[PDB]
């Protein structure tokens, strides 16, 4: 049984440390989910803060990759952070090699070669998250790539990611089949956030404070993050209508 | 002291009609002294064929070098290579010491053996490649040669009248040349046969 | 050598003469110097020739490899980053001096390349030891917003400058033509004002005149069946 | 540092390479495709399984050009697959092109990937590819030709060829329709009948990938001037031109 | 049990057994006390012999003018660790032109030690250390574990049956640590100390070793005949 | 060291070598043997700096002695020869190489010919009926052309020889103490002791 | 750590044997049959490819028999892709000795060095060894024609004939019954192919399911020729020594 | 099973149970707290004293890195060591290179890192301890605790080893009852108490209270034992909230 | 060359002239010597074209990267970054940079870093060849606390003299300003500042 301690196959070609990492990618019991707009590609995920001693200020799975890309993680901290420097590491060499930005699928495909290569290579364990990058990119507009634990990766017209995210997922699904088409037809980022929230909302069947919320946004040429204030805002226009 | 006239010698290289012809001197000396009247500067792999002017420890070394190089390459790709192929073959090895050269001045000769195309090329120490639709010259004669081939040369010359051509465009270089000559070899290249000839020349 | 690159409306033109010395002996009268870094990449190349050769198809290489992974169009940035900075890192001894123009999604580009790996930016540039002729010509007609037919023009009436009046430069005249949204057009002896005179003599040699000690047949075939 | 320098694949007393054993099991569990060899072209194809309707599955590409007139497909594990491209793509360059000047022929190409499968399944510390490929191409001395990849690095050349989940049946399939005289339709069509048979859902330009190695494609060089270079030999088939095929069928 | 066959490996209850292990090696050592006043600092080691043919194995090792220490457990990883020693109180006179403090001298032993308890491959020292020492801050005591604890005592015990010399160094804390200038006297607390540890055999003149730092005392031992005075 | 002269006869391949070693202004020895048997039918004379003729020679007569060993079989000339280029060639862009140049007289079993191989340290390499290293070529290659001939005895090839070193004796400044000759035929290698 | 996970792959057993090698033996044990037969005037080398198909590409498939050099090759029992590792090394040693010497390789030095290589994976490095045997035939100056066996251990020997792969037992009874050291090529071809026919597995032997290549001094004088039989010159064989 | 026996070792529920077990070490260890203050922070750290010959104030366990950091731990106390000399060389090579003292998030992520690398292979082990740090940078102060997984984030306040429950609800009383904030000498003598409080799950050996701080007012910004008259007053006040 | 860079009350400015020769020959007239290294820290060259470019890309890397983990680098930090390459391999460097940036809490700064990779604080800064010339008339007209308008005057009189003088130096004025403001880039043309 040394087959299911490292990444090599099992009798029925499986790899069992690849399965039990997407099993710990759920341990931190948030969900997140990611839309794209006309212009913009937002993502958002649940923030619980279960103590009171906690800085909350300093509780986030969202980084900043780039000034052009976004990720959110889902799994647990240390393995999301390793992932995060690593992504900003391989963002700002591409820049100073290739002279331009590194593209969001470009970083998510490197990434995602990376976790390949700990499913074949024994001595490096799978890290135990997803990882969904965001981007507006340059050339392919609003953009969403998400990363596995298998080394897989694919763009999404919109995505979910947590222990509820089918109910999400079919949420989306539901929607984008009734508009047929690839985004929501909407100007303003502020709008997208708003129908991500509410989906969000509706999909899980909870209601949400400003402080239970994590939001990112990505426009032409920055990704940001938005305060509890600029979120309290956007949960108010969504009481009010 | 510089190393691509220690040991002298010439070669040079024409295309005709259906046809190309490349040949060289056969002195190998060591300055003023004359060593050897035997030192033939053209080699073949397959239908493909090479001359090296330069030093003579790296003329000797390049046709081993590119021996095994062509066998390998023959054992795998199942055909004998091509003059196109074997010319970048010839210019990446080159180019692989760029900082510390060979110091020959190699010459391509052959016709492909599908087209039917007849090919030649020239390049310096380090690889560069001069495809010339006429010809190519190399060696301690090459302005000489220069001289010969651009008034001598016409295109499309007969495997006959192309012998008679290269033959004197080599010849009267290496009479010019105090390191050149001692005998001299012509090789007449047609689509399935070579012939080879050695010319009676000066012995001073 | 002389090489030139012109911005225009809607592209980039480079342009070069085909001759190639050997101190003061013309190795090759019909050069190509205008290579291809990439479909619409495409460079000129003064200095020592093998570097300028290799260092291009290097840098191409990794280009298109790069195209390949990230399932884009390669960018002329890209190739100027690369190039640059394998140069810097030989300190000058890869003899390469370049004009690098190219069409990409983001736009039309026009830089130069000297062997150290520094780099400029204009719109209009020329390298080689025939740069001052061609420059001279360069800063006398070029103007804002040329056209096409405007800009390859100016080009190859710099190339000229540099045939006629530098001794390193001679023979043709290449151009390649990078428009936005199209194909480069890669122009070879785009023109041709050096065809050598009739000789006035033939110097075909009667059949027999070389004294001849021995003749064989070369064994050019494979060992034989049977 | 890597402190696995012994084989993770070893003998059993049977003979058997266990690893390789099962990573053919992981290429049995894969999505079908398959290569047909005509005698002006070869077409390869496969299924574009989409893991969510959310997913657009046309930035995953299974088919993938590895030189202008090379290219390939798998059976097995995606990212496998990938990472063995990347590579492919690379050797290409490394170990003939910057040497010849010239594309490889696709043999030694195969060669080169083959060698590289091989040494995952002998190399410290490795498990072996969990992909069967599929590399179809052509070059001037060998014309058109296919190949079969496996986890142990043996290739094999074919006519035609069906890897993954419904092999068996795709491949007698495959020997009742095919002859020494198919031109390039003629086997794209085949193909086309023979997926149909291992796909269960959809079955259109959108959940089908398919590419053939044909003529060469002056349209897609990107640049005119220089006679002898015609044009890449690869073309993926659009989704618009599989849909015209599918009512031919 | 099936958490012990290495140092990279906790059991479920966060112990390192390898670790526990090796410090079992120092209980089978012969015994060695350590204690100090405020202008000296003594070691006295119990040396044991293989039988009435065979030499006492040393105890004592000297680390530098001002600085040594006695073993128990396995000797030649005290020779590794002294050896260790001697060139970082070697390194801090050439560089800096300045004697090793003790306390400094701890810190590097526990991080030295540390690092076999950490990685594949290594395995802990099976020794512990006495350190004593004189430096700017005056006259210091150490104690070293192979776990990598090092801890600044007035008094200890370490080998086997180092539990009644401890216990006597406890009770007389308040006696000992006020023998100031006067050498002898200390020693005779120090073999006092180490009578509590003996049965069967008593102190003889190749069983016993003193060493000796203080004020203005070079570290030094005392074997053979130079400890009869005491015996 | 100075003057290695070879020529190849009918039969057999004769090498001779000077005797003298000078350390700068004394003649030190006057009884040098300036080569060594690399195979029974194999022999190689040699010059040039100070250590690295005698270390280079006695390096390629361990190689060529393994090589014996380890086949049971002795090379043949050419094998050989083409063995020491390789070294020299390889020795030419090392960080120090050697400076040494060599003469190597076989006698090949298998075709019954003698052979002489001229190589210098650059490893360029040359097969001939006669040769030599240094000035010594300057003064007697004259006489070679002239009396030289194919089907030579060994006896008329040593008073050709003789010849040879009577005008190096006249006209060479440096003095070289003579020289030690070696015959290498089908019966392996012998010293002619009078000379 | 990782000693955890280590087969050891070059220990002994407790009888004094190489696990490893002997697994690997009992994994060649299954490869399609070569045989190899040594003649005064040449050499024949016929294996048989394991269970085909009518789609396999045969004109253009290469799995038992590869060329070394123009006077080596190689029949092939067992991993092919570790065969292809192995063949490409021994290709370029018979290069560098070329290079070297400027003689070609002989047989025999070019065989022990591929021997050495996979002696070398059963001692020491923790690797598996390479699960391929080889039947060399081969030509040079020295001894003339030559034929050797090597194996997972890197142990090789010479044979006048010689069977690897399946039923050796059984091919190898054969050979010795019919095999005579004054037959020639033409009889050692006949014997090769009646050996195949008996001790296969498969129902009958046909051109699709065989290589086949001889080396002669059938090269026009004092030189010697490699021919890789093709498809349509398999079948003539076949008919011509009456199996078909 | 036997997914225990190896670090880095998914087991089937996504757990490093070798981590769970590194864990195990710290919760074995003695009580350390940090508290967050108006400007600064303060460390404080129970030393049990397991013998009268342990000599007082002489085994410090708090740890300085750089001037303006305080590092406290629970646990293996070698393991603790070996982090904060990591976390030295890190504090080093950013003062280098950017000529400011590493601000305490970049600090955090330093030792979080490494830490969570300590996971990643079998060929080491995890770290045996929980450590409290911070200090003072430019915007301001920052408390943080990172875990055996390289887990941390930012805190009020902060407790480990032992008397870890206990510490807790004392420090979320403080949250509570001071939302404007505390001093830095009220967060050293709550420090005092709270230890105090602490060390009843340990009450059988006497102990011994060290304190540490670092204060924009009280200390310009740089990490400062707390000592003599400050500390005994500490010390008083928590004696005083015991009976 | 010549360049300099000014603190002034709202910021700070940075100008060149836009002139680099081979030998006599002036290879690029229109060369831009003020180069972003980040948003609102931006540095002039002078030495080594082929240095101070690859030396200014890896700058722009390094603050790319400190960005994306720890926010906006102080012009301190980024001087420090450009210091360290400078003084590391001083041996093959011939670099002579002048660091300018805005801050919000430190505002406008000047580093100068001449060629052995020492640092320099200052109010103001000036070097290239041309600077040589200025030493004297920047001495006198430079005051702390200018305006902007009054800051662009200084920088173009200023180099209005390096160029007049300095062969090395010409083309056109281009400048750079820094303030909270955002980033404004100037130009000025020889037929204004030949005029002053
Ligand atoms: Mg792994
Ligand atoms: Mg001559
Ligand atoms: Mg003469
Ligand atoms: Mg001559
Ligand atoms: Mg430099
Ligand atoms: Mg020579
Ligand atoms: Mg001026």
């Amino acid at each position: 049984g040394y087959d299911r301690h490292i990444t090599i196959f099992s009798p029925e070609g499986r790899l069992y440390q690849v399965e039990y990492a997407f099993k710990a990618t759920n341990q931190t019991n948030i969900n997140s989910l990611a839309v794209r707009g006309k212009d913009c590609t937002v993502v958002i995920s649940q923030k619980k803060v279960p103590d009171k001693l906690l800085d909350p200020t300093t509780v986030s799975y969202i980084f900043c990759i780039s000034r052009t890309i976004g990720m959110v993680v889902n799994g647990p901290i240390p393995d999301a952070r390793n992932a995060a420097l690593r992504a900003k590491a391989e963002a700002a060499e591409f820049r100073y090699k290739y002279g331009y930005d590194m593209p969001c699928d470009v970083l998510a495909k490197r990434m995602a070669n990376l976790s390949q290569i700990y499913t074949q290579r024994a001595y490096m364990r799978p890290l135990g998250v997803i990882l969904t990058f965001v981007s507006v990119d340059e050339e392919l507009g609003p953009s969403i790539y998400k990363t596995d634990p298998a080394g897989y990766y694919v763009g999404y017209k919109a995505t979910a990611t947590g222990p509820k995210q089918q109910e999400i997922t079919t949420n989306l699904e539901n929607h984008f089949k009734k508009s047929k088409i690839d985004h929501i037809n909407e100007e303003s980022w502020e709008k997208v956030v708003e129908f991500a929230i509410t989906h969000m909302i509706d999909a899980l069947g909870t209601e949400f404070s400003k402080n239970d919320l994590e939001v990112g946004v990505a426009t032409k040429d920055k990704f940001f993050t938005l305060s509890a204030e600029n979120i309290e805002e956007r949960l108010v226009a969504i009481a009010e209508q | 002291s510089d190393p691509s006239s220690i040991n002298g010698g010439i070669v040079v290289a024409m295309t005709g009609k259906d046809c190309v012809a490349i040949a060289c001197d056969l002195r190998l000396g060591s300055q003023s002294l004359g060593v050897s009247n035997k030192f033939e500067k053209i080699f073949h792999y397959g239908h493909v064929f090479l001359g090296i002017t330069g030093l003579a420890t790296d003329v000797t070394t390049l046709n081993e070098m590119f021996r095994y190089k062509t066998n390998l390459y023959k054992l795998k790709e199942e055909r004998a290579i091509e003059p196109e192929t074997f010319t970048q073959l010839v210019s990446s090895s080159l180019y692989e010491r760029r900082f510390g050269p060979y110091f020959v001045g190699p010459v391509v000769a052959g016709i492909n053996s599908k087209s039917g195309k007849p090919f030649i090329a020239g390049f310096d120490l380090i690889g560069c490649i001069d495809e010339a639709k006429d010809f190519i010259v190399s060696g301690t004669a090459s302005d000489q040669l220069f001289g010969m081939c651009e008034s001598l040369y016409e295109p499309n010359l007969e495997p006959e009248d192309l012998f008679e051509t290269i033959s004197q465009a080599l010849l009267n270089a290496a009479d010019r040349d105090a390191l050149s000559g001692w005998g001299a070899v012509v090789y007449i290249i047609k689509k399935d046969e070579v012939v080879k000839r050695y010319l009676k020349m000066r012995q001073d | 050598t002389t090489i030139v690159g012109v911005k225009f409306n809607n592209g980039v033109v480079i342009a070069a003469d085909t001759r190639s010395t050997q101190g003061p002996i013309v190795a090759d009268k019909n050069c190509a110097k205008l290579h291809r870094i990439s479909p619409k990449i495409w460079c000129a190349g003064a200095g020592t020739a093998a570097d300028t050769e290799a260092v291009t198809q290097l840098i191409g290489s990794n280009i298109e490899l790069h195209s390949l992974y990230t399932s884009r169009e390669p960018r002329v940035v890209s190739a100027l980053q690369m190039l640059k900075q394998h140069l810097f890192k030989y300190q000058g001894h890869i003899g390469a001096y370049l004009i690098v123009a190219g069409v990409d999604p983001t736009g039309s580009h026009l830089f130069s390349i000297h062997a150290h790996g520094s780099t400029d930016v204009g719109y209009y540039l020329s390298l080689g030891s025939g740069s001052l002729a061609a420059m001279a010509v360069l800063e006398s007609h070029w103007k804002q917003d040329l056209t096409k037919e405007e800009a390859i023009k100016l080009a190859s009436d710099a190339i000229q400058a540099g045939i006629w009046n530098d001794l390193g430069s001679g023979s043709n005249v290449d151009v390649c033509v990078m428009e936005i949204g199209k194909d480069a057009e890669y122009l070879r002896n785009y023109l041709t004002p050096n065809v050598r005179e009739e000789k006035q003599k033939s110097y075909k040699f009667p059949r027999g005149t070389t004294a001849v000690l021995k003749e064989s047949i070369v064994n050019i075939c494979d060992i034989q069946e049977e | 540092t890597d402190r696995y320098s012994f084989s993770l694949t070893t003998f059993s007393p049977s003979g058997k390479l266990g690893q390789i054993d099962y990573a053919l099991t992981a290429v049995k569990q894969g999505v079908t495709s398959l290569g047909i060899k005509a005698t002006n072209g070869v077409v390869i194809a496969t299924e574009k399984k989409s893991s969510s309707p959310l997913a657009m599955s046309e930035t995953l590409s299974k088919v993938s050009l590895l030189t202008p007139d090379i290219g390939a497909v798998y059976s097995g594990m995606g990212p496998d697959y990938r990472v063995l491209v990347d590579k492919s793509r690379k050797v290409a360059h490394t170990s003939y092109k910057r040497i010849y000047g010239e594309y490889p022929p696709t043999k030694l190409l195969v060669s080169e990937v083959a060698k590289i499968m091989q040494e995952a399944t002998q190399s410290g510390g490795v498990r072996p590819f969990g992909v069967s490929l599929l590399i179809a191409g052509h070059d001037e001395f060998n014309g058109f030709s296919l190949y079969q990849v496996d986890p142990s690095g043996s290739y094999f050349p074919w006519k035609a060829t069906a890897i993954g989940k419904g092999s068996v049946a795709a491949k007698t399939f495959l020997e009742k329709r095919w002859n020494d005289e198919l031109e390039l339709e003629d086997a794209i069509h085949i193909a086309l009948l023979t997926l149909k048979e291992s796909v269960e859902g959809e079955f259109n330009g959108d959940t089908i990938e398919l590419a053939i190695i044909g003529d060469e494609n002056p349209d897609l060089l990107g640049y005119t001037g220089i006679p002898t270079d015609k044009g890449p030999r690869f073309r993926k088939l659009t989704s618009q031109e599989i849909n015209d095929r599918l009512e031919a069928l | 049990n099936n958490y012990d066959g290495d140092t990279v490996t906790f059991s479920p209850t966060g112990r390192l057994f390898q670790v526990e292990y090796a410090l079992e090696a120092i209980k089978q050592g012969s015994v060695t006390v350590g204690l100090r006043s405020n202008t000296h600092a003594v070691l006295v080691a119990l040396k044991r012999n293989a039988d009435e043919l065979s030499s006492y194995q040393k105890k004592i090792i000297k680390c530098d003018e001002h600085m040594g220490l006695s073993l128990a457990g396995l000797a030649p990883d005290a020779r590794v660790l002294s050896n260790y020693l001697r060139q970082q109180c070697n390194y801090s006179s050439l560089v800096f032109n300045r004697k090793l403090a003790v306390e400094r001298a701890g810190h590097l032993l526990c991080d030295k030690a540390q690092k076999n308890t950490q990685s594949y491959g290594g395995r802990p020292y099976g020794v512990g250390l006495l350190i004593i020492g004189y430096d700017k801050s005056g006259a210091h005591l150490l104690e070293f574990q192979p776990s990598g604890n090092v801890t600044e005592l007035y008094g200890t015990a370490i080998g086997a049956r180092s539990q009644g010399a401890k216990t006597y160094l406890e009770r007389t804390l308040d006696t000992f640590i006020k023998i100031d200038g006067n050498p002898d006297e200390l020693i005779k607390a120090g073999v006092e100390a180490i009578s509590q540890s003996l049965r069967d055999e008593s102190l003889t003149v190749d069983n016993l070793s003193i060493a000796i730092v203080g004020k203005d005392t070079p570290f030094t031992i005392y074997d053979g005949e130079a400890v009869a005075k005491y015996i | 060291m100075d003057i290695i002269l070879g020529i190849r006869v009918q039969d057999s391949v004769i090498l001779a070598s000077s005797k003298a070693v000078t350390r700068g202004i004394s003649v030190l020895k006057d009884s040098d043997d300036k080569t060594r048997q690399l195979s029974p039918h194999t022999l190689m004379s040699f010059a040039g700096e100070a250590g690295d003729t005698v270390q280079f020679a006695e390096y390629i007569q361990a190689n060529i002695q393994l090589y014996s060993i380890r086949e049971d079989y002795e090379l043949s000339p050419q094998a050989v020869s083409s063995f020491v280029r390789q070294e020299l060639a390889k020795s030419i862009r090392s960080r120090r190489p050697y400076q040494v140049n060599v003469l190597i007289g076989g006698y090949d079993k298998k075709k019954n010919k003698p052979e002489l191989y001229q190589i210098d340290y650059l490893g360029t390499k040359v097969e001939l009926p006669y040769g030599a290293h240094g000035y010594s070529g300057f003064y007697t290659f004259s006489l070679l052309d002239h009396h030289y001939r194919p089907d030579m005895t060994t006896e008329e090839g040593l008073d050709l020889l003789k010849l040879c070193v009577q005008e190096l004796e006249k006209r060479m400044p440096m003095d070289f103490k003579g020289v030690i000759v070696k015959i290498v035929d089908k019966d392996g290698i012998r010293q002619v002791d009078d000379f | 750590g990782s000693r955890r996970y280590d087969s050891r792959t070059t220990i002994f057993s407790p009888e004094g044997r190489l696990y490893q090698v002997e697994y690997a033996l009992e994994s060649i044990s299954h490869a399609g049959t070569a045989i190899g037969i040594m003649a005064s005037d040449g050499i024949v080398l016929a294996a048989e490819r394991k269970v085909t198909s009518t789609l396999l590409e045969q004109d253009t498939s290469t799995e038992k028999l590869y060329k070394l050099n123009d006077k080596i090759a190689v029949a092939v029992a067992g991993l092919t892709a570790d065969a292809e590792i192995l063949i490409n090394t021994a290709r370029i040693h018979a290069q560098n000795y070329l290079k070297t010497y400027n003689e070609d390789i002989p047989v025999e030095i070019l065989v022990r060095r591929l021997s050495d290589i996979k002696q070398g994976y059963t001692q020491h490095g923790g690797l598996r060894p390479f699960g391929v045997s080889f039947i060399y035939a081969g030509y040079d100056d020295r001894y003339g024609y030559q034929l050797y066996t090597s194996n997972p251990s890197g142990n090789y020997t010479g044979w006048k004939a010689i069977s690897v792969g399946a039923n050796t037992s059984a091919a190898q009874t054969l050979l010795q019954m019919d095999y005579k050291d004054d037959m020639k090529v033409d009889d050692a071809i006949e014997l090769a192919l009646k050996t195949l026919s008996k001790t296969t597995d498969s129902s009958a032997l046909t051109y699709d399911r065989l290589e086949f290549a001889t080396i002669r001094k059938g090269a026009n004088d004092g030189e010697v020729y490699q021919k890789i039989f093709k498809p349509q010159e398999i079948k003539d064989i076949l008919v011509k020594t009456g199996i078909t | 099973t036997g997914y225990d026996l190896s670090n880095s070792v998914f087991s089937p529920d996504g757990r490093n149970f070798q981590v769970e077990y590194a864990v195990k070490a710290v919760e074995n260890g003695t009580t350390s707290i940090g508290i967050k203050c108006n400007d600064g922070v303060v460390f404080a750290v129970e030393k049990l004293i397991t013998s009268k010959l342990l000599v007082p104030q002489k085994n410090v366990k708090i740890q300085v890195v750089d001037r303006h950091i305080g590092c406290v731990y629970s646990g293996l106390i070698p393991d603790g060591r070996h982090l904060v000399n990591r976390g030295r060389e890190e504090a080093a090579s950013f003062k280098k290179l950017y000529k400011t003292p590493i601000p305490i998030p970049a600090f955090a992520d330093r030792l979080g890192q490494y830490v969570q690398a300590h996971t990643l292979y079998n060929s080491v082990r995890p770290f045996g301890v929980s450590t409290i740090f911070g200090g003072v940078d430019k915007n301001g102060a920052h408390l943080y605790m990172l875990e055996p997984s390289g887990s941390y984030w930012g805190y009020k306040g902060a407790a480990t080893g032992k008397g870890r429950q206990s510490a807790k609800a004392e420090l979320e009383k403080l949250v509570d009852h001071h939302p404007e904030g505390l001093s830095a000498r009220e967060a050293v003598k709550q420090a005092a108490k709270i230890i105090y409080l602490a060390h009843e799950d340990n009450k059988e050996k006497d102990f011994e209270l060290e304190i540490s701080w670092c204060s924009l007012s009280e200390t310009n910004g740089l990490h400062k034992f707390v000592k003599g008259d400050l500390l005994q007053e500490a010390i008083d006040f928590a004696q005083k909230e015991i009976n | 060359t010549s360049i300099m860079a000014v603190t002034f009350k709202d910021g700070v400015i940075l100008g060149a002239d836009s002139r680099t020769t081979t030998g006599a020959y002036i290879a690029n007239r229109v060369t831009d010597k003020l180069t972003r290294v980040h948003d609102k820290i931006w540095c002039c060259r002078s030495g080594s074209a082929a240095d101070t470019q690859a030396i200014a890309d890896i700058v722009q890397y390094h603050l790319e990267l400190y960005t994306s983990q720890y926010g906006t680098p102080s012009t301190e930090t980024a001087a420090s970054v450009f210091k360290e390459l400078c003084y590391e391999n001083k041996d093959n460097l011939t670099a002579g940079i002048i660091v300018a940036g805005y801050d919000d809490k430190n505002k406008g700064e000047v580093y100068t870093i001449p060629l052995g990779g020492s640092v320099h604080k200052l109010p103001y800064a000036i070097a290239g060849s041309g600077s040589t010339f200025i030493y004297g008339y920047c001495d006198k007209n430079f005051r702390e606390n200018m305006s902007k308008e009054e800051t662009v005057d200084f920088i173009k009189h200023s180099l209005s003299q390096a160029i007049k003088w300095d062969g090395s130096s010409g083309g056109v004025i281009r400048m750079v300003v820094l303030t909270a403001a955002g980033v404004e880039r100037l130009i000025f043309y020889p037929d204004e500042y030949e005029q002053l």
